[PDB]
This record gives structure tokens, sequence and C-alpha cells, in this order.
């Protein structure tokens, strides 16, 4: 009965996952003044599976230069960690109760940064070896900030448990105390899942296509389908934390289903958003998250480690 | 380096060993071992050149693999024990893996061949700093356990560093190399008194700073580094041959200087515990130690090496140096013998 | 220490988490803290050279509570005397051992 | 070296209390209140005694006061009292906050039919005194005597004899 | 146990994939094909040489500052305390030195990438 | 379930074998991310949690740093692999055997002492407060705050001081 | 309005371990008789 | 527990065998000093954890704050072996044996 | 006095990030200080019971110690219920 509750996770969502690739290329399209896929399949409903199908009849690429044991490797570690950072979530029951869940996602999402290390390490060519480096970097720009911007919501929280991000928001939304933070924390999200204007590991236009250049075929669609599934993740981490959905403990449906129409609603902001701006250039990353966000983070965590204290508003520890 | 930086890191590289010296827990006085150990690393490497590189680099790796084992020393202990300090019962092993790192860090021979190439690459104050203050913080921790030490292992210790700064001294040149294998040869006094009276350790490294201190403000004073850099001084700095040449005769360990003091009451000492062989031999390569400071007496204040015409203009000039510290430092590391009964208690 | 600073302040800058049965967060005894309590008190005042002798059967207690080699000799000992009584066959092991008790409460 | 002294299982019988957590939860605050004097003395008992063996006797009148105390309930408010505790049961931390609705319905029947009063807030965590007249251990840890200490030296001090004595230095 | 089972599912996915991409196509492998790809023309030299890092100095101050996120990380335990005063007062000053570090950095160019 | 202690100290092992043989710092970068995987696991075996993930944490960006390092100054036209070299090839071989033989040695001469593979898992929690609350490793940690604050203050200076230290070497 | 809903969930804290605090006693009577059978059923078998 | 600390300290021994053994690369010498620091962090967090010591869980917190700096100080000197050589070979530092 | 608001006027114009930087540190600063709630963070926080409260042995000099947890005496957290 855990085995069918798998399936009722990891299918669900890599059915959505794919479905926001159509969603992608639609909305980009009537935002471009055109209408995206709308012939393979009644609004282009089967172009996902065909894409899919197509990838995986594709002859995959062993490159001569390339040191095989990695170029595998990451892309499986990547599509691994995608799926794994989900089975914490509550929606607003997890899957798996970890007390320190937001430390798994924090540890897991780092984790998947080597997936574009080594596969662009390893794929020995230097626009790969160009989008490696550029995930060191984003990396060192978005980290600090990020797990501090967590620091000071939880400390309204009590604890690092997600599903205690349910009863903290039970009559208001973290967003409104927070609302510094969570503006702080979606740009954030937008440099950890390398969405435009911060793709830059990928860029396609000052690099030919960054990490995974030399990826064709299925092992280049597992990518895809991680970077996809990690954008419906976050977003829906960031429907958890800052705008927490209706719970009421006799309708768990509600909470479900209130759940998505925020998630689905913050995914089409990355969407919105990739079709609004032109792409930041990376070593302005680093100076926009260091120079702007870090030392409002700072600030942000001094005035919430004292707010508790002198409002007599300590969460508790359950 | 501007203000700021040198109070951060000048304080720092005070607070290490003042940290290790006041600590009852050993994770805290491993604390104060990183504080040293990351702190001076800027200060060698100041100038900036190959050979500083070279000597941070080599300073960084041998001291940050010492500091590992004697946390490993630190932390089987806390397994055996559950405590946070070694006691009579703490396994045998865990000590003389803790001694052996400890003498890494300090540059007792054989753990020494870092010690004289560091001083060579590093800028003359720094080798001050390097050979003097930095050895308080790993001393500070031996004289804490000296009741637990195995002296198999110290004397071992101790009768190769006499041996073997006794030999490498004899062959260098090189005043920073002079220096650094005549400190391997002090500590191996230091730590030869140590399981038997850790006291006698103290005297011995005070009266050791406190000859090495003005040796190199010597040094300084016009930036000699050879033995031919320094047989210029007395077309130079004529009036420093009187206190040189009784520094380097009292650093010899030759009476009646200060530095007779230290080595003729470790000798006693050694002998009222029978340590006769041991003794013996030390007392019989101390004498090696004299000959190469004779041999620089010979270059410097009992000769006069040809000079050369450039050093009129040096003479036409006017130095600011030394200081009100280098003479006080000269007259009591040489002429405070009839003061021993004061000194050792 | 070398230089009883903190004892001449009078303050506490690590001396107050030193040993198992310190103070811990929210009364929580260390594991063998009633041994360890036991042996401090002994060894304390006698000097370290007497209580290595005169405190010899509070700490080699304490050092079997804290790394129990004796226990674990123990255990091994009746579970291989066990195994090779078995292997014959002269005894087999109640049902509260075999995975079918009367459970408590 | 010594046997280790255990009660024999017959000595360790007594009629348990199987009730599942909730159960108790639901009944926590008025037990509390009810069986504290029997409680107070067991809790008393292993502190004191800091020994298992040595409390056997307070612990079973523990579960002594613990199964009247439900058969007061399984007697005057069994209804009111199942409907509490099986709505506590369904949350997943058995949250009090999820059913104040039942809750009340339990109070006002122990309240009227039983007297019962909910202790408030704070007054559980409360730290009692409890009367009894068993001996207080005065050797609870079994330790042996502390060694002596090294007798003290008496006497005023005097200028080292001949002074310090080294070598050949006369002062 | 949970956790164990549902990463393995996760990986076997992970992998079953990688095996269906792998046997399934029909592959033609030739030296031409399989060269790296420098936009049409070749490579001239391996893409192993030295990279030059302009912002090393911002790397190894993440290092120092990730640890200080190691150090703020217990906060949420630590406002459980009975000594408040103690700990607002060590949270404040540990995070005013990162910040004060950090200005150091930035008026020293240290946040600059080097040209 | 009896051996799995037994098991993740036995990757560690390897990791820091792997490590200890010095491929390209592309693979030691990789070794000391699944040592610290694996040594994570452990402290989580063993009842910990927040020390678990934090020197996973911890790790995961020490290693990033240190790959951005190696393109740039420990890399060669040909970096070396485990495989790479018949004589590494031939040490991470036989160091797998030697602990396989030191196991089964060290094993059968005192059977309990060191390793005690007949009652492997039977000691691996000593005690535990069964009807506790506060017993998590981030309460412990968290004493740095009130009681162990001095650890405190030398940890924030030690980081404190760095940056004044590396911008100083790293200078022109 | 966090202050104020911190400031609850703090009482419904106390309520919930004042709950706990009044069965302690019986789960500590509990532990020592679960407990000591446990020793005395491996002590019944060492005999043997 | 006793299993363990076998394993945890024959780690140690190897990445002690590492850094004592050097290779080419100083890079690679740096990595054995962080195997070294984690074998100590797992060994020390394991021994607090076993004897249930919550006071002593600060310090395995302090050893990785402690060990981050040598990394931070190692890797900045690493970069001033590489600007002078062009590579962080170790048997390029041998100017100062004269 | 004069020229400082010239430049508070000019960094709030082309640098409020720094600006809302140091106002919300120096504001967390002061906000315990004169905060008439400051106190009762660490009452809660006392107030909060984890521990058993192991009983005391009634010798018979304890006249301010309750018998009964429902007695009138010993700490009360009324003013945490009307908080
Ligand atoms: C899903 C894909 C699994 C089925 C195809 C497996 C391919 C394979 O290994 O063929 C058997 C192999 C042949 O592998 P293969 O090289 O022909 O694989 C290519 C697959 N097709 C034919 C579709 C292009 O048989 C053998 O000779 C060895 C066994
Ligand atoms: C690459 C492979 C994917 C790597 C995944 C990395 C992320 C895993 C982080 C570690 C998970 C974790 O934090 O453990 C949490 C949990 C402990 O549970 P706890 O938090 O205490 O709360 C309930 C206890 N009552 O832990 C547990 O419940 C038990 C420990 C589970 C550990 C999970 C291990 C993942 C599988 C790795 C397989 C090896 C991959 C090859
Ligand atoms: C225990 C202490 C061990 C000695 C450690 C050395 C500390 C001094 C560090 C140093 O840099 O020494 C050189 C110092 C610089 O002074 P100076 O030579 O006059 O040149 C610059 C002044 N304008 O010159 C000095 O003043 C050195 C004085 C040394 C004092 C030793 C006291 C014993
Ligand atoms: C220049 C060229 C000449 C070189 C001379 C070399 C001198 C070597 C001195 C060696 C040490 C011998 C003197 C130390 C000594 O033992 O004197 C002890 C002295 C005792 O006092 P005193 O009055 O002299 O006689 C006893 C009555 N109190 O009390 C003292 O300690 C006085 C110490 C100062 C000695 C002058
Ligand atoms: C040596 C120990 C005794 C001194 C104790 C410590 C207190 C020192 C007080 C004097 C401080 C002067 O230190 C001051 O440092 C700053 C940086 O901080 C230097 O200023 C530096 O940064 C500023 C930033 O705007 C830029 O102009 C430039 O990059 C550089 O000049 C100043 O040039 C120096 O005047
Ligand atoms: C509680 C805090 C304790 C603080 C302790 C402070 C200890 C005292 C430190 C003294 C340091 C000054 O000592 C040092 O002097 C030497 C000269 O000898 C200078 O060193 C100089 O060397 C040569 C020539 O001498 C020059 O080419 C070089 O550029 C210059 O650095 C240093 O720039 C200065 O730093
Ligand atoms: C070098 C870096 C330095 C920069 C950082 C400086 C930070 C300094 C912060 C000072 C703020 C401390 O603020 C101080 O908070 C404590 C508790 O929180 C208050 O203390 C009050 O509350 C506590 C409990 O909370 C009561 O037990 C106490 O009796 C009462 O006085 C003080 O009234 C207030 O003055
Ligand atoms: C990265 C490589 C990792 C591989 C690590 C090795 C994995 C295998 C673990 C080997 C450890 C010992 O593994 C197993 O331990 C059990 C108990 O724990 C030993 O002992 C077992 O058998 C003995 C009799 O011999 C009985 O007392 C009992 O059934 C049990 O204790 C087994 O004889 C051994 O097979
Ligand atoms: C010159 C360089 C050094 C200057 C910088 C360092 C200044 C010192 C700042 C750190 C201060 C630590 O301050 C010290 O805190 C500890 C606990 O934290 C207190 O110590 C306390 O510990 C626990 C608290 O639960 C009690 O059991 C114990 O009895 C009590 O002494 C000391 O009374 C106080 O002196
Ligand atoms: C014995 C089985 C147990 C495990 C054994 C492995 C333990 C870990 C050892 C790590 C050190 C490896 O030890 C290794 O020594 C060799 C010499 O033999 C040296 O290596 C040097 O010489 C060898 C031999 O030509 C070359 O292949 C190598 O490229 C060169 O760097 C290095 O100093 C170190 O890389």
């Amino acid at each position: 009965m855990f085995f069918i509750n798998i399936l009722t996770l990891l299918v669900p969502i890599l059915i959505a996952m794919a479905f926001l690739t159509l969603v992608e290329r639609k909305i980009l399209g009537y935002m471009q003044l055109r209408k995206g896929p709308n012939i393979v399949g009644p609004y282009g409903i089967l172009q996902p599976f065909a894409d899919a199908m197509k990838l995986f009849m594709k002859e995959p690429m062993r490159p001569l230069t390339t040191s095989m044991s990695l170029f595998i490797i990451a892309p499986t570690l990547s599509l691994t960690l995608a799926l794994s950072l989900w089975v914490p979530l509550p929606m607003p029951h997890p899957l798996i109760n970890l007390n320190l869940g937001i430390l798994f996602i924090l540890a897991t999402s780092s984790l998947s940064v080597y997936s574009i290390l080594w596969s662009g390490w390893a794929s020995n060519s230097k626009y790969s070896l160009f989008g490696a480096l550029r995930a060191v970097a984003q990396t060192i720009s978005y980290e600090v900030t990020m797990a501090i911007i967590l620091l000071s919501v939880l400390l309204m929280n009590g604890s690092y448990s997600l599903q205690t991000l349910i009863t903290t928001q039970e009559h208001m939304w973290l967003l409104l105390p927070a609302w510094p933070m969570a503006m702080m924390w979606f740009i954030s999200t937008l440099a950890e899942t390398n969405r435009a204007p911060f793709d830059l590991t990928e860029g396609e236009s000052e690099l030919v296509s960054g990490f995974n250049v030399e990826y064709a075929a299925g092992p280049f669609a597992l990518f895809f389908m991680a970077e996809y599934t990690n954008i419906i993740l976050m977003n829906a981490l960031t429907t958890i934390i800052f705008l927490g959905p209706l719970y009421y403990i006799n309708l768990p449906e509600l909470y479900s289903t209130n759940f998505m129409m925020e998630a689905l609603l913050l995914s089409s902001t990355f969407l919105w958003i990739r079709a609004s701006y032109p792409r930041f250039r990376y070593d302005q990353l680093m100076h926009l998250l260091w120079k702007n966000f870090l030392p409002l983070t700072l600030a942000l965590c001094m005035w919430h480690i004292s707010l508790p204290i002198f409002t007599a508003g300590v969460p508790p520890y359950m | 380096m501007n203000p700021i930086t040198l109070a951060i890191i000048y304080f720092t590289i005070f607070l290490g060993p003042v940290i290790t010296m006041s600590s009852t827990n050993l994770m805290l006085m491993w604390v104060g071992l990183e504080f040293s150990l990351l702190a001076i690393i800027p200060m060698l490497i100041n100038k900036k050149n190959p050979r500083s590189t070279e000597a941070a680099t080599k300073y960084f790796v041998t001291q940050a693999t010492a500091s590992m084992i004697i946390l490993l020393a630190i932390v089987l202990n806390y397994k055996q024990l559950g405590t946070w300090m070694f006691q009579q019962q703490t396994n045998g092993l865990i000590l003389n893996m803790t001694l052996m790192a400890l003498s890494m860090k300090l540059g007792l021979a054989p753990f020494h061949f870092w010690l004289p190439e560091v001083t060579q690459g590093i800028p003359l104050h720094m080798g001050l700093i390097l050979l003097t203050w930095q050895k308080i913080a790993p001393l500070s921790i031996l004289i804490q356990i000296y009741p637990l030490l195995n002296s198999t292992i110290i004397l071992m210790l101790a009768i190769t560093s006499i041996f073997m700064g006794a030999w490498g001294g004899l062959n260098q040149t090189q005043m920073r190399k002079i220096m650094a294998y005549s400190s391997i040869a002090h500590m191996g006094w230091m730590l030869a008194i140590l399981p038997y009276n850790p006291s006698l350790t103290l005297l011995n490294l005070m009266i050791y700073i406190i000859l090495t201190a003005p040796m190199f403000m010597a040094l300084m004073l016009n930036n000699s580094m050879t033995i031919n850099s320094i047989s210029l001084l007395w077309n130079k700095t004529p009036a420093m041959l009187t206190m040189i040449s009784l520094m380097l005769l009292s650093l010899g360990g030759l009476p009646p200087l200060t530095g007779f003091l230290p080595k003729w009451i470790i000798i006693t000492e050694l002998m009222k515990n029978n340590c006769l062989i041991m003794a013996t031999l030390m007392a019989m390569m101390a004498l090696l130690n004299l000959f190469f400071y004779t041999r620089l007496i010979y270059s410097t204040s009992l000769t006069m090496f040809p000079t050369n015409n450039n050093s009129k203009m040096m003479t036409h000039q006017t130095k600011t140096k030394p200081n009100l510290m280098f003479s006080t430092l000269a007259i009591m590391s040489t002429m405070t013998l009839p003061l021993a009964p004061q000194l050792i208690t | 220490p070398f230089l009883d600073i903190q004892k001449k302040l009078g303050i506490s800058l690590d001396r107050h988490f030193m040993f198992l049965s310190a103070e811990q967060p929210y009364k929580n005894a260390a594991r063998c803290h009633a041994f360890e309590k036991e042996w401090i008190e002994c060894a304390h005042g006698i000097g370290g050279t007497r209580a290595k002798k005169e405190c010899k059967i509070e700490f080699d207690d304490f050092e079997e509570c804290l790394l129990r080699y004796k226990t674990m000799r123990r255990m091994h000992d009746i579970k291989k005397q066990r195994e090779k009584l078995m292997k014959e066959g002269k005894y087999t092991p109640p049902p509260h051992h075999s995975g079918r008790e009367e459970p408590r409460p | 070296p010594g046997i280790v002294e255990l009660p024999t299982l017959e000595e360790l019988k007594v009629e348990e209390v199987k009730v599942s957590s909730a159960v108790l939860k639901a009944a926590a605050h008025h037990y509390g209140a009810q069986c504290d004097k029997t409680n107070k003395e067991f809790m008393l008992c292993r502190w004191e005694e800091k020994d298992p063996r040595r409390c056997l006797k307070e612990g079973k009148l523990v579960n002594g006061c613990a199964l009247n105390f439900f058969r007061q309930i399984k007697s005057h408010c069994a209804e009111p009292f199942t409907e509490y505790w099986t709505c506590l049961d369904y949350s997943n931390m058995q949250l009090f906050r999820h059913c104040r609705q039942q809750q009340a319905k339990f109070d006002q029947c122990v309240l009227d039919k039983l007297g019962w009063v909910r202790p408030d807030l704070g007054q559980l965590s409360k730290v009692t005194k409890v009367k009894t007249d068993r001996p207080l251990p005065e050797n609870p840890y079994h330790s042996r005597a502390r060694p002596e200490p090294n007798p003290v030296i008496e006497g005023d001090l005097k200028p080292a004899k001949h002074g310090t004595r080294f070598f050949f230095w006369t002062v | 146990m949970n956790l164990y089972t549902v990463i393995f599912i996760n990986i076997l996915l992970s992998l079953t994939l990688i095996l269906v991409a792998f046997w399934l196509p029909q592959m033609n492998l030739y030296s031409e094909k399989a060269n790296p790809y420098e936009c049409g023309f070749d490579p001239t030299s391996s893409a192993r040489l030295p990279f030059s890092m302009k912002f090393f100095l911002v790397a190894i101050t993440f290092l120092l500052f990730d640890l200080e996120i190691a150090l703020l990380l217990p906060l949420p335990w630590a406002i459980q305390t009975i000594k408040t005063s103690t700990m607002m007062i060590m949270a404040f000053i540990l995070v005013t030195i990162l910040s004060l570090g950090l200005a150091y950095e930035w008026t020293q160019k240290g946040l600059e990438w080097t040209e | 379930m009896n051996n799995y202690i037994f098991v993740l100290s036995s990757l560690f092992l390897v990791g820091c074998l792997g490590l200890a043989l010095k491929p390209s710092p592309i693979y030691g970068g990789l070794g000391l991310i699944v040592s610290g995987f694996v040594g994570c696991l452990m402290v989580l075996g063993f009842g910990g949690s927040f020390l678990g993930l934090m020197v996973f944490l911890i790790y995961l960006g020490g290693m990033l740093v240190v790959f951005g390092y190696t393109t740039a100054m420990a890399t060669e036209e040909y970096p070396e692999t485990w495989g790479s070299n018949w004589l590494i090839l031939g040490f991470l071989v036989l160091g797998v055997i030697m602990e396989v033989f030191l196991i089964c040695v060290l094993n059968y001469y005192d059977e309990v002492g060191v390793i005690n593979l007949d009652g492997l898992g039977d000691w691996l929690m000593y005690e535990v407060d069964d009807v506790g609350v506060m017993l998590e490793g981030g309460i412990g940690v968290a004493a740095m705050y009130s009681c162990a604050t001095w650890m405190m203050v030398v940890a924030g200076w030690s980081l404190f001081a760095g940056i004044f230290i590396i911008i100083e070497i790293t200078r022109d | 309005r966090m202050m104020r809903w911190n400031q609850e969930r703090r009482r419904l804290l106390i309520e919930d371990l004042e709950a706990r605090i009044a069965l302690m006693p019986l789960f500590q009577a509990e532990k020592d008789r679960r407990t000591l059978q446990i020793l005395r059923e491996n002590l019944e078998e060492e005999a043997i | 527990m006793p299993s363990t600390f076998f394993n945890l300290t024959m780690a140690f021994s190897l990445s002690l065998l590492g850094t004592l053994m050097f290779r080419s690369h100083l890079m690679s010498t740096l990595l054995c000093l962080e195997g070294m620091v984690l074998s100590l962090f797992i060994m020390t967090s394991v021994t607090s954890l076993n004897s249930n010591s919550m006071s002593s869980m600060p310090i395995p917190i302090t050893i990785l704050v402690f060990a981050a700096c040598e990394a931070a100080v190692g890797l900045a000197l690493l970069v001033k072996v590489s600007n002078t050589y062009g590579t962080d070979y170790v048997q390029n530092l041998n100017l100062l044996q004269c | 006095a004069g020229r400082i608001s010239a430049f508070l006027k000019n960094a709030w114009a082309k640098e409020p990030v720094l600006v809302v930087s140091f106002s919300v540190w120096g504001l967390a600063i002061i906000m315990p200080m004169i905060s008439p709630y400051t106190k009762y963070a660490s009452m809660i926080n006392k107030a909060t019971p984890y521990n058993y409260p192991v009983p005391v042995r009634d010798d018979g000099n304890m006249p301010d110690v309750p018998s009964h947890p429902q007695d009138p005496l010993g700490p009360s957290l009324d003013w945490l219920k009307n908080l």
C-alpha cells in the first residue's frame, strides 16, 4: 500500500511535468502573439508525449572525448533528486514525514548542482565547461541568501518541519509578515532552478547550450524532466511556505485543491517571467545577490531574531 | 596592509596562544593552535614572491597535518573517557601521538626539516615571531601533561634535536637557517627536561627567547642574511659588535653567561634522575653549537672582512635603530648569571 | 590550565562542560552520569597519583559503563553457548524469545 | 562480582491499564488531579531511590488508582467520554484543539456527576510536596568512603635556611 | 525504511530510462559524429586546460559565509532557552560581524571579479 | 538491518581509501561527497539528525568551490581516474582485500573487543529516554547561544578573522 | 497576528505537555515492570 | 559502536597516509586534509550521541568551523602557488633548499 | 547636522537597499530595549514544562509549596492565559 502511494506521487508529478512543457510553449506563444502547439492532439495535448517518444528513439551520443561514468551518472542524478524533493512535501500530509524537512530540501537541492557540474566537466567540451563554471558561479550567488531567508521565515514557524508550516499559517499567510523575504525568496528560486532571467548555465544565446550541449536523445531528456520538475516543486514549496493553503482537518481535499491552484499560478509566473525580461550577466547575478539581497537578508535575520522576543511571540517547539 | 588588517591579524596571533594557555578543555586548546596557524600565514607571505609563497605553503601543510593528528588524540581520548582532558588513565598510544604531533609543530627533529626552510623564505621579523612566540602554545600544552609523557619518546626526540641542530647549523652560511637550527637544538634541551622538571623547560625557553630576540633585532638593524653580510658590521654598526659577540657566546652556553645556566641546570636535574648517558651526549654535542657560533664571531667582531666602497655613503647617514628593548634584552641575556638562584626557583 | 586566568577571574569560559556528568540542556543526564559523578568525587583533593590507585574501583566501574567491554563479552558468551546447544539439539528458546510473547501492558 | 537481584515474574504482576494513548490523553487532565497523591509518591520513590526494584509497591498503587479512576468514568460518563477520545484519536498528533466541543461535554459530565474540576493551565506542572512515611535513603549511590585528604602542614613561614642553597651562592 | 524505498524507486526509474535510451535507438557510430562540438570547426585545444576563475576570492568567501550559516541554523532551537538575553546578544553579534566582514570585503574591491 | 551501520562505515572507509590514492581532484571531490553522504547516514543511524545534515550541507558547498578551483588550477590534460593507472588500481583493489582480511583476522583473535561480527547490531544504541521530548541534536548544538557561548565567540572570530586573512593572502 | 497566534500556540503546548506529565507516573510504573520482567526472563534462560 | 570506531579510525589513518604521501597536485593533498576532518567529525558526533552528552555537540560544529578556515586558507595559498608557476605541482616548491 | 540630511536624502535616493539594511539592523537592537513585552519571552519559555516536576519530600517546614496541584499556591500562569 506504500508502493501504490509512490505511484500516486511519481506518476502524477511526471505527467504534470510534461504538460508544464506544453503550458510553457503555449503561454509563451500567446504572450508572443502566436498560438504555440495545437496540432499534435487537441490543442497540442499530445505534443509532450511526441517529444518524449522522439527523444528516446533518437540515437544517444557517446563523444570520444567524454568521461562516460560521470557523463551517464549526471543525468541520472538530476532526475533522481528532482523526484526525491517531492516525498517530504505536505499536501497536506507528506509521503515521508521528516523533522528537518527544510534541510532535506536545502541539502537535496544543493546536491543537484553536481549534475550540472559533472555533466559539463565530463563532456570535455569548451561550451560545456563554460556552462559548468556558471553553475558554480550561480550557486555561490544564491546559496548564502537562500538558506538565511529560510532561517528568517522559520523563526516564526518554530522548527524545520514542513508540516508545521500548515499550522503556522492557519489564520494568515506568512506572505504578510514576511513579504520582503518572499520577494527575495522568489528570486532565489529562479536562480536555483536556472530559470530566465537566470538561465546562465544553459544560456543558448552565449553558450550554444551550456552544460548539456553534448547531450542528445534520452539522456538529454532526463535533464529536462529534472528542470521542469524542479519548477513545480520550488513553486509548490513557495506555496506551502508563504501562501499557506486552507487546511481543515475534516477536509484534506480542500487543502490539496487550494494548494494546486496557487502552485499552478506561481508556476505560470515563471513562464510569464521568461517571456518578459532579458537575461542577466552571470557576474551581475552575483552582484545582485551579494550586494542587494544579502545585506537585506542579514538585517531581516536580525529583525526576525528580535521580533519574537519583543512581542513574546516565540513559536512553540512542537 | 591597512591598520584594520594589522589590528585583526596581530590580535589573532596574540590571541591564539592565550586561548591555548588559559583553556581547561582540549578542544579550546586545539582552537588556539588553529588561530596561530591561520593568522601567521598572511604575515609570512606578505612580501609575496616565489620564496615566501613556498615558505607559507610548506608551513601550512605541515602545521595543518599536525593539527589533525592532535585533534585525533583529543577525540580518541573523549571516546575512551568521555572527557575533554588527558587523564592518568588515558591510553598510552593516545599520548604518544600527541607528542609526535606537537613536536612536528615545534620543529623538533626528526620532524624538523620544514623549520629551517620556512625560516629562510620569510622576513626577519616574522622569523623572530615564528622562532619565539609561536613556540609557547605547543609547549604550554606539553607542560600541562608532563606526568603522562613517555620519557623514552621525549629523550629520543631531544637527543635527535640536539644532534641535528648541531650538525645542521654547522653547514650554514645563511643567518636565518643558523637561527632555525639554533632553535631546533634548544628545543631539544627544553624537551629533554620536560617530563622531569617542567619549570626548567620554562627557564630554558625564556632565556632562549631573550637571546633569540635581540639576535634577530641585530640582524634586522642592517637586514643582513648571510655571513658575509654580517661581516660588514664593523664598517656599518661597530657599536653592535660588543653585544653580538656576547649574545652568540651566550647562545652557546659558555660560562659565565646567562646561557650556561639553562644547560647546566638541565644537566644537573637530569642526573638527579640518573639520566647520565643522555645528559652526557647532550652536553657533548652542545659543544658543536659553540663552534659555528664561534665561526660567526670570527667573521664579525674578532676580524675585519673586506668592505666595499658604497658603504661610505651608509656612514654619512643616521640610523634610528635599535630601540630601547635591544639593549635591555642584550644585558639581561648575558650578564645575569649571578642571579641564577632567583631564576630557577 | 597553564595560566589559570578563568579560575583567577572566577569566570568559566570552558570549565563547565569538561566531562559527562556536567550540566546538560533540559536536565538530561548523560550515559554513565552516576558512575562518573562517583569517580570525580572519589579523586577530588587527593591528587592524580593517589587517585590512580585509591579510586581504581570507581574508575574501573565508570570505564565499564562507558565502554561496556565486559557486558558485550558476557552477552557474547551466553549467545555463543546457546548457539552450540541449539545446533546439537538440546535447547529450544522459550516462546517469549522467539517472537510470540503476551506483550505488556 | 555480585549477583544482580531481580524480582520473580509473579512479583511483577498487576492489573494493567490497557487503554490506548488517546484514551489516556483525553482523561489525562482529570486523572492528574485525582490520582495525584498516589502518583506523587511513586515519583518521589523513584527519584529518591534511583532503583526500580525498590518501588514495586508504590508503582502497583499507581495502577490501582489509574484503574479506579477509569472505573468511575465507566459508570457515570461512558458516552460523553467515548465521543471525546474517539475524536481525539483522529488527529495525527492527537491535539486537544480539534475536540474542544466534545471535550466540553465530557467536562460537563464529570463536573456535575462526579464533582471533578479540570486543573487550570499551569497547575499540573507545579512542584508539590508529598508526605510519606518511607525512610529517606542516606547512601542512594552505594558509594564507598571518600579517600582521606593529604594532611595539611601547619606552621608559619620562616626564611629558607641559609638562603637558596644553590651551589656556591651564599645568600 | 520508506525513505529508503522511495529513493531506490527513484533511482531505478532513472536507471531504467537510461537503459532504454541506449539500447532502444538504432546507433551508427563513426569518428566524425563523435568528435566534440565547437560551432562547426575543429577544437584548437583540449577542454581540460586551465580555466581562469575571475571570482575566486568570492568562492572562498562563500566557504567562510557557508559555515556561518551552520552557526545560525540552530537558532530555532535556541529561542527556546530561558537565557533569552544571552541567546539574543550572541545572535546579534554573530550576524553583525558577518555583516562587518562583508562590508570590509565589499569596500576592498573583494566582491569585484579580477580582470 | 543488523549489518546496516557496519556497511555504512565500510563504505565510508573505501571513500577515504579512494580519496587517499588521490586521482584528479575532480574525483577526489566526488569521494568526499559520497563519504560526506555516507557519513551523514551514520550520524543519522546513531540517532543524530541536525549533525548529520549539517556535515552533508557544509561539504556540499566546499566541493562546489573545490570544483571551481580544480578546473582553474589543478587540472592537467589527462586527469587521472582510479582505473587510469595500473599501480593505483592495484592498491585500490588490494586495499579492499586488506580490510576483508583485517576485519576477519582481528575478529578471530578477540571476537568481541574490536570487531564483533558475531554481534553486529546488538550494540548500536545503548540508552535512550523512551518518554523524552527534548533530545534532538539541535538542542545540544543550540547550547552555543546560552551555555557554551565561548564556543561561538571563538567560532565567530575564526570566521571573522578569516575574511581579513584571505583578502590579504590573495591580494595582488 | 503572528504574535497573538504564537502566544496561543504556547498555551496549547503547555496543555499538551501537562497531559504528558499527568501520565508519566503510569508510564514510569509500567516501564519498570516491563523492564524488570525482560531482565528476569533472560536470567531464567541463562540458568538453563 | 565498536565496529564503527574501528572503521572510522582506519578511515582517518588512510587519509593521514594520503596526506603524508604526496603526488603531483597540491589540491589533492588538500582534499585529504578534508578526509581527516570528516572522519574526526563523524567520530565526535557518534561519541557524543552514544553517550548522550548533549553539551559536547557544540564541539563537532566548531571542528567544521575551524576546518573551513583551513580549507579557505589552503585554497588561498593554492592560488598564489598557481600564479607563480602556472600549476599547483608540489615539485615546483623547492627553491628554499638554498 | 545639516550636511547629514543631504547625505541621507542622497543615499535614500540612490542606495535604498543599504539605507533599509542599516535601519532594520538598528531597529532590531532598539525594539527589545523599549518593548514592554520583552520580559515575557523568558517567562513563557520557563513556563513550558518539558521535564517532570519531581516532587520534594514534605519535611514539615514547607508552608509555600502546594500539596495538591489544584492548591491556591505555587507558580501560576494566569498572566499567560490573559496575555
Ligand atoms: C595598528 C593597530 C592600531 C590601530 C587600531 C585599529 C583602529 C584603526 C583606526 C584607523 C583606521 C584607518 O583605517 C582606514 O581603513 C580603511 C578601510 O577600513 C581604509 O580605506 C580603504 O577603504 C576605503 C573604502 O571606502 C577606500 O577609500 C579604499 O579602498 C581604502 O582607502 C582607510 O584608508 C584607512 O584610513
Ligand atoms: C594585543 C595585540 C598585540 C599586538 C602585538 C604587536 C607586535 C608588534 C609588531 C611589530 C610589527 C612591525 O614590524 C615590522 O617591522 C618591519 C621592519 O623590521 C617591517 O618590515 C619591512 O621589512 C623590509 C625592511 O625592513 C621592507 O622592505 C618591508 O617592506 C617592510 O615590511 C614591517 O612592515 C613591520 O610590520
Ligand atoms: C560587536 C557587535 C555588537 C553589535 C550587536 C550588539 C547587539 C546588542 C543587543 C542589545 C540588546 C539586548 O536587549 C536586551 O534584551 C533583553 C532580553 O532580550 C532584555 O531583558 C529583559 O528580558 C529578559 C528576558 O527576555 C528578562 O529576563 C530580563 O529581566 C529583562 O531585562 C533587555 O531589557 C534588553 O536590553
Ligand atoms: C562497500 C562494501 C561493503 C561490504 C561490507 C560487508 C557486508 C557484509 C557484512 C559482513 C559482516 C558480518 O556479517 C555477518 O554478521 C553476522 C552477525 O552480524 C555474523 O554472525 C551471524 O552468524 C553467527 C554464526 O557465525 C551467529 O552468531 C548469528 O547467526 C550471527 O551473529 C555472520 O557470520 C556474518 O555473515
Ligand atoms: C581578550 C580576548 C577575549 C575577549 C573576548 C571574550 C570575552 C568573553 C565572552 C564570552 C563570555 C562567556 O561567559 C561565560 O559564560 C558562561 C556560560 O556561557 C558562564 O558560565 C556559566 O555556565 C553555566 C551556565 O549554564 C553554569 O552552569 C555555570 O556555573 C556558569 O558559570 C560564565 O559565567 C560566563 O563568564
Ligand atoms: C596496502 C593496501 C592498503 C591501502 C593502501 C593505500 C593507502 C593509501 C596510500 C595513499 C598514498 C599513495 O602512495 C603513493 O606513493 C607513491 C609511491 O609509492 C607516490 O606516487 C608517486 O610515485 C608513483 C610510483 O611511480 C607514481 O605512480 C605516482 O604518480 C607518483 O606520484 C605518492 O607519494 C603516493 O601517491
